[PDB]
């Protein structure tokens, strides 16, 4: 079962905090 | 011709039950609503039918009250020929 | 009962309940399959090995059923294939004789043809100018209607019905798309006008009298401007209505139902005229003549009566059939009247003497959808089986079979050229046929060897949403009307 | 319930998967209003013959009677078969040209002036 | 779900003029099934005078029954017409209210703007127009 | 094989009724008779299915095949004379096996009476046009030459009128655009570059906070979630995101203006953040993610108010649990918090209006957690051991509430 795709979606290998730029450059 | 006067008192006294909703089982049955005093008389006949079972069933509730029962309703409706049956099966 | 044919199992389900004697007494299919005979037609060389193993009295006794309950009708030929046996099996008292099937039909159009009857065979109705009139502006219609063929596929204009509480059991569409009947559960029928043009009836008595008499403009003048809606419900049968046929000059909607009378309604009062009062079942289906004066009804009562709209008594009694009759349709000279059944069998009926003169077996349920050719050379029947079987009128046997549908096809036609066969059923599609190569081919034997041409006729399915397809019918510009009510 | 449980075996039997909401509550209502018809007529044949109890063939008795005046079934095949033979030999009459709308006699039409009373 | 309320609008008020007229000098919290047995013929009652006063008139050549077709309807279901005028008299009338309607906004459809393409000249201008 | 209604059925019918002592062969007649018949109908009920065109069957199949067995359609009353109730039915007795079998007749008129529907309405539509059948909502569904894109011209200037609809110039183009998102069927294969114009367009909207260009992204979001066709949680890694910043940000534009507007804006974005929770859920992925981010959002000392503000709207939106368990140890900081902006004489800034919003916002939803799992009682200076903040004014808050109860 952990070889289900959904252990490969995005969202469930990327950090929402970490993309978000927040005025950050 | 009193049930013709009675007919034509009849613009006025919303019965018991709607005629939207008696006028309903008339277009159910082909009876069309042309005159809405028309459906106040089915209407009157229909609550005068239910409403003399109802005062005949306190009878004989009164004997065995204020509650309404399927054996207060069979001798109720068999002076009237009608076997009404219990259900049994739920 | 384990050991038969897998289309036969509704069949053999109202068998296991038959086990009394006055249980099968009272039943009047299985006491009608009880005195008839089976047909069961077989070859010279099949047969030949049947005899030697019945002549003998070894056996004795099923040589003895054999020849008291079945026919045996022998053609002299190849033995058939088993995939070509179960196309044209499957009815009770099956597979009916040649001899049925070796009447001459006048299966022409009226106006030379020889296939076409006289014009005073059947006593039809008379034309006018009028009628000519319309002929012209018939044929500026079919110049934008385009040889649909396989190429030009045509567009089709579903007219569903949106609410439909009370149950939608019967819809037609006139000639001209014009006015859309509905006939519901509720006991209603309701015209609906498409037509950029409402409907519209004399208000009072008194009105037409004073309009028109020389006034030159009868048809503006009897519609009246007091009483013009977009809906007319017609009111008067007590039962859900099953047919609903328009009249070829738009007035005259028939309607049949479950309490047993066809109901004559006018479309220029909008009232009842007439009710034809001939079965005490119900009237599963009923059309107009393509010329409008006579009527076929077909009931649950295993009849057909033909009506004339001038008697209260009908004129042809069709009785034939061991079930009900579930379907009715003129031909297009209207001198013959095909009745489809819930006996698996469709029967030809000509209109003098009401004799059978053509029996179609090969269906494995009841037939629900029947439509002629434009050609009057072909007959296209549906069934619960899902198939589209077409069948030559004159040759009498199964020439096509379209197998595409799958549940019940309750609504066929052919185009206005005879391009195309729409068939409509309730999987929700509305799958088109080539009628030209379906026929392109069209005896001493009766049967064809047909094949699987079902794949190469296909040209499209058009799935339907949740929507079951009641009728389908072709504009005169050939587009395609479909009105189900959505479920 | 017992009675109404078997009741859904029968129709599954049947291949009835899905039918009415209460189908089966009302084929049980049938059942039983058929088999207290068919023991009721069958009690007052045992008193009409006289015995201490009701016996088989007072029940077989109570079903003859009552399939007697009870289903009739639509007519039989010789029957529909006379009728039309009878009615199908008649040749189709003619029309006449201009008659109008061509509709049965008055008394058989529903078209009557079709009255109703004037509220006061 | 607006299938079934098609049903359960009219039945459902049925059900509250049989409370309200329960409540005439009768009894108090009926059986259940002694309710649905009455209610049951009503509903058949109502039905048997739409198709006997419909066959009666109809027997007399005429579409919609007047006066005279109901009173020789109600004797033939033995109803003794007479004693109608004498209920109707009695003050106990109560007013119960007709139903709602399922859909307020009566016809707000007014699809989604897209106009694009026109007909072929085998469509008439009354049928829908095309897509975007 | 033949199933038959069981004997020890037609015993018990039998004896209820007077008939004592009866053979099991007098019994085993009864039941194999009553079989027949009830399969005699159910064969017959089927002819009025399949003339129905149905399938499924309308309380009534078998009072039309009762009539056309010359028997009664009536069932619960069998009347011997036959003329108040001919072969007309009474649509049959609405009963249970689970049925309570006692009713009290004023609750039947207490309960509401259901609506009446429009009547059967006519429309038309399209199942093929030449051939192909349309995605309309009535429809159920070395040199070489340059690549073609997939997306089509048609598509691509959908794309580009829905997007500069969906900016917001005009409100009535708005809203169609929104509509479009939410019900068109074919909007999958143009999904990735609708998540990146919104992904793309929030992260440079907040380089100078310009409010309408993200209420018009957000109400974007809210459109393209309640689309019932397309796949979701491939793109729900670039959704999310956003929808964090705009909750959890600080605003470049003034408050005092459109703070109430920023404050719209953030229940909007706590909206469809607990929506986002809703769905999309695995094991431990997604809402404790966010609810990991809200908390310590909450807990880090001196953080701007508006982020503040935002972060305490959305960890409230989450449910009627996590108010019950993230919103009671903590309320003594939010006393602190507002003390500190009562006190001294500058209000120029912005945090005063964070902490009243913030204050209001926690004291409503502890009156439901006061209402849900607590009793009425000592309603006047309790609070004061919760640092005093609505005190009294709640109680009345919570006195309203307990008012439109009884009302309910």
């Amino acid at each position: 079962d952990l070889l289900a795709d959904e252990n490969f979606l995005m969202v469930t290998q990327l950090h929402w905090e970490d993309d978000i730029i927040w005025d950050g450059e | 011709t009193p049930l013709v006067d009675f007919l034509m008192q009849l613009e006025d006294y919303t019965p018991t039950i709607p005629d939207a909703v008696t006028g309903y089982y008339l277009n159910r049955a082909g009876f069309e609503a042309s005159d809405p005093r028309i459906i106040r008389l089915i209407s009157l006949a229909a609550q005068k039918f239910i409403s003399d079972i109802a005062n005949d069933a306190l009878q004989h509730c009164k004997m065995k009250k204020y509650t309404l029962t399927m054996e207060d309703l069979t001798p109720a409706l068999s002076e009237y020929g009608i076997n009404v049956k219990k259900p049994h099966y739920f | 009962h384990g050991d038969q044919e897998c289309y036969y199992q509704d069949d053999l389900r109202v068998l296991s309940s038959l086990t009394k004697k006055e249980h099968m007494k009272g039943n009047e299919t299985m006491l009608d399959f009880r005195t008839s005979k089976f047909v069961l037609r077989i070859s010279r060389d099949s047969y030949q090995l049947l005899k030697r193993h019945l002549q003998e009295k070894q056996n004795n006794q099923i040589w003895n059923i054999v020849q008291e309950h079945l026919y045996i009708d022998i053609f002299d030929g190849m033995p058939r294939s088993k995939q070509q046996i179960d196309a044209m099996v499957g009815s009770l008292a099956g597979e009916a004789k040649r001899e049925a099937n070796k009447s001459k039909v006048f299966f022409g159009l009226l106006k030379q043809d020889p296939n076409a009857p006289p014009q005073n065979r059947i006593p039809l109705p008379e034309l006018k100018d009028s009628d000519k009139l319309d002929k012209i502006m018939n044929m500026k219609e079919t110049t934008k209607r385009v040889r649909l063929g396989p190429d030009c596929l045509p567009s089709i204009c579903f007219y569903t019905f949106l609410n439909a509480y009370q149950g939608l059991t019967a819809v037609d569409v006139t000639d001209d798309s014009s006015l859309i009947a509905g006939g519901f559960a509720d006991s209603t029928v309701r015209v609906w006008s498409v037509t950029p043009k409402k409907l519209r009836s004399v208000k009072q008595a008194s009105d037409l009298s004073l309009i028109d008499k020389e006034s030159d403009d009868v048809l503006e003048r009897i519609m009246d401007e007091k009483t013009a809606s977009e809906l007319k419900i017609l009111y008067g049968h007590s039962g859900p209505v099953y047919g609903a046929s328009f009249s070829p000059d738009r007035n005259y909607l028939l309607s049949s139902s479950e309490d047993g009378t066809v109901r004559l309604w006018s479309l220029q009062t909008f009232t009842c005229l007439v009710g034809y009062k001939g079965h005490n079942y119900p009237v599963w289906d009923t059309q107009f003549s393509p010329y409008g004066y006579y009527f076929v009804s077909g009931g649950h009562d295993r009849v057909a009566r033909l009506w004339a709209t001038d008697h209260y008594q009908p004129l042809r009694i069709f009785a034939g059939h061991l079930a009900d009759v579930n379907c009715t349709r003129f031909h297009p000279n209207s001198n013959y009247v095909a009745t489809g059944s819930a006996d698996r069998t469709v029967r030809l009926w000509d209109v003098l003497n009401g004799n059978c003169v053509r029996i179609f077996t090969g269906h494995k349920g009841p037939i629900h959808s029947l439509t002629f050719s434009p050609n009057g050379r072909f007959l296209a029947t549906g069934a619960t089986d899902g198939r589209v079987l077409l069948w030559d009128i004159g040759h009498g046997l199964m020439v096509g079979e379209l197998k595409g549908h799958t549940d019940t096809v309750c609504s066929l036609r052919f185009s206005r050229d005879g391009e195309i066969l729409a068939s409509g059923s309730m999987d929700n599609t509305v799958r088109l046929w080539d009628a030209i190569k379906a026929f392109e081919d069209l005896t001493a034997t009766g049967h064809i060897n047909l094949p699987e041409n079902s794949q190469e006729l296909l040209l499209g399915t058009y799935m339907t949403k949740s929507t079951p397809v009641v009728h389908l019918h072709f504009t005169r510009r050939n587009l395609v009307l479909a009105a189900g009510a959505y479920s | 319930p017992k009675d109404a449980q078997m009741m859904a075996q029968i129709l599954k039997d049947m291949g009835i998967t899905e039918y009415e909401p209460r189908v089966i509550n009302q084929m049980l209502e049938f059942a039983f209003r058929y088999v207290t018809t068919i023991l009721d007529d069958a009690k007052i044949y045992s008193s009409h013959a006289k015995k201490a109890t009701v016996d088989a063939d007072d029940v077989r008795l109570a079903i003859q009677c009552r399939a007697d005046q009870s289903f009739t079934s639509p007519p039989p095949r010789d029957f529909l078969l006379d009728i039309a033979r009878q009615r199908n030999q008649t040749p189709l009459p003619l029309i006449k040209p201009y008659s109008g709308p061509r509709l049965p006699p008055d008394r058989y039409c529903l078209t009557a002036p079709n009255y109703r009373l004037k509220s006061l | 779900n607006p299938a079934d309320n098609y049903h359960l609008a009219r039945r459902r008020t049925l059900q509250v003029v049989v409370s309200s007229l329960l409540t005439e000098a009768g009894f108090e919290s009926a059986e259940k099934a002694s309710v649905e047995t009455l209610t049951e013929m009503l509903q058949s009652y109502i039905s048997e005078i739409g198709r006997s006063a419909k066959s009666y008139c109809e027997h007399t050549a005429r579409t919609q029954p007047t006066l005279s077709d109901i009173v020789v309807t109600l004797v033939e279901m033995g109803f003794n017409v007479d004693t109608l005028p004498a209920y109707a008299k009695r003050s106990q009338r109560m007013v119960i209210t007709a139903p709602p309607v399922t859909n307020q906004p009566v016809t707000p459809k007014a699809l989604t703007a897209g106009q694009n393409r026109p007909h072929p000249p085998h469509i008439p201008s009354h049928f829908p127009e095309f897509p975007d | 094989s033949n199933t038959v209604l069981p004997s020890e059925s037609m015993k018990v019918v039998a004896e209820s009724m007077g008939i004592a002592q009866i053979q099991e062969e007098t019994c085993q007649l009864l039941t194999d008779e009553v079989s027949y018949r009830i399969k005699e109908i159910a064969q017959d009920a089927l002819k009025f299915m399949h003339m129905g065109k149905r399938q499924k069957l309308t309380t009534s199949d078998i009072d039309y095949a009762l009539k056309l067995k010359n028997v009664e359609p009536l069932y619960g009353f069998h009347a011997q004379e036959f003329i108040p109730f001919r072969f007309a039915s009474g649509g049959g007795r609405e009963l249970y096996f689970y049925e309570e079998k006692e009713v009290d007749l004023s609750d039947i008129i207490n309960t509401p009476l259901p609506r009446v529907p429009l009547d059967v309405c006519l429309k038309a539509h399209w199942l093929s046009i030449e051939g192909c059948q349309p995605a309309i909502p009535e429809n159920p569904p070395r040199l070489k030459p340059r690549s073609i894109h997939e997306l089509s011209v048609e598509q691509q200037l959908y794309y580009k009128e829905i997007t500069e609809a969906c900016v917001g110039s005009c409100e009535a183009k708005r809203a169609e655009a929104l509509q479009s998102i939410a019900t068109d069927p074919g909007l999958y294969q143009m999904l990735p570059r609708f998540s990146t114009f919104i992904s793309e367009g929030v992260r440079v909207n907040v380089v100078q906070n310009n409010l309408a260009l993200l209420i018009y992204l957000m109400r974007m979001v809210k459109a393209l979630m309640d689309n019932p066709t397309l796949y979701l949680e491939k793109y729900v890694h670039e959704l999310i995101p956003a929808v964090m910043t705009c909750i959890v940000s600080r605003q470049l534009c003034l408050r005092p203006d459109v703070d109430n507007h920023w404050a719209l804006r953030d229940f909007a974005a706590r909206l469809v953040a607990q929506i986002c929770k809703h769905f999309s859920t695995t094991t431990n992925n997604i809402q404790s993610r966010i609810t990991k981010t809200f908390t310590k959002s909450w807990v880090d000392e001196k953080t701007p108010w508006t982020t503040r503000y935002g972060s305490i709207a959305g960890l409230a939106e989450l449910g009627h649990d996590v108010i019950k368990t993230l919103i009671l140890p903590r309320l003594q900081q939010e006393g602190e918090r507002i003390r500190s902006v009562l006190d001294g004489p500058v209000l120029s800034n912005i945090d005063r209006i964070g902490a009243d919003h913030v204050q209001s916002l926690l004291l409503k939803h502890c009156a439901p957690v006061l209402a849900k799992l607590r009793p009425p009682p000592d309603n006047q200076d309790a609070y004061r051991a919760e640092f005093g903040s609505l005190g009294p004014l709640l109680c009345s808050q919570v006195v309203k509430a307990r008012a439109q109860a009884a009302l309910q």
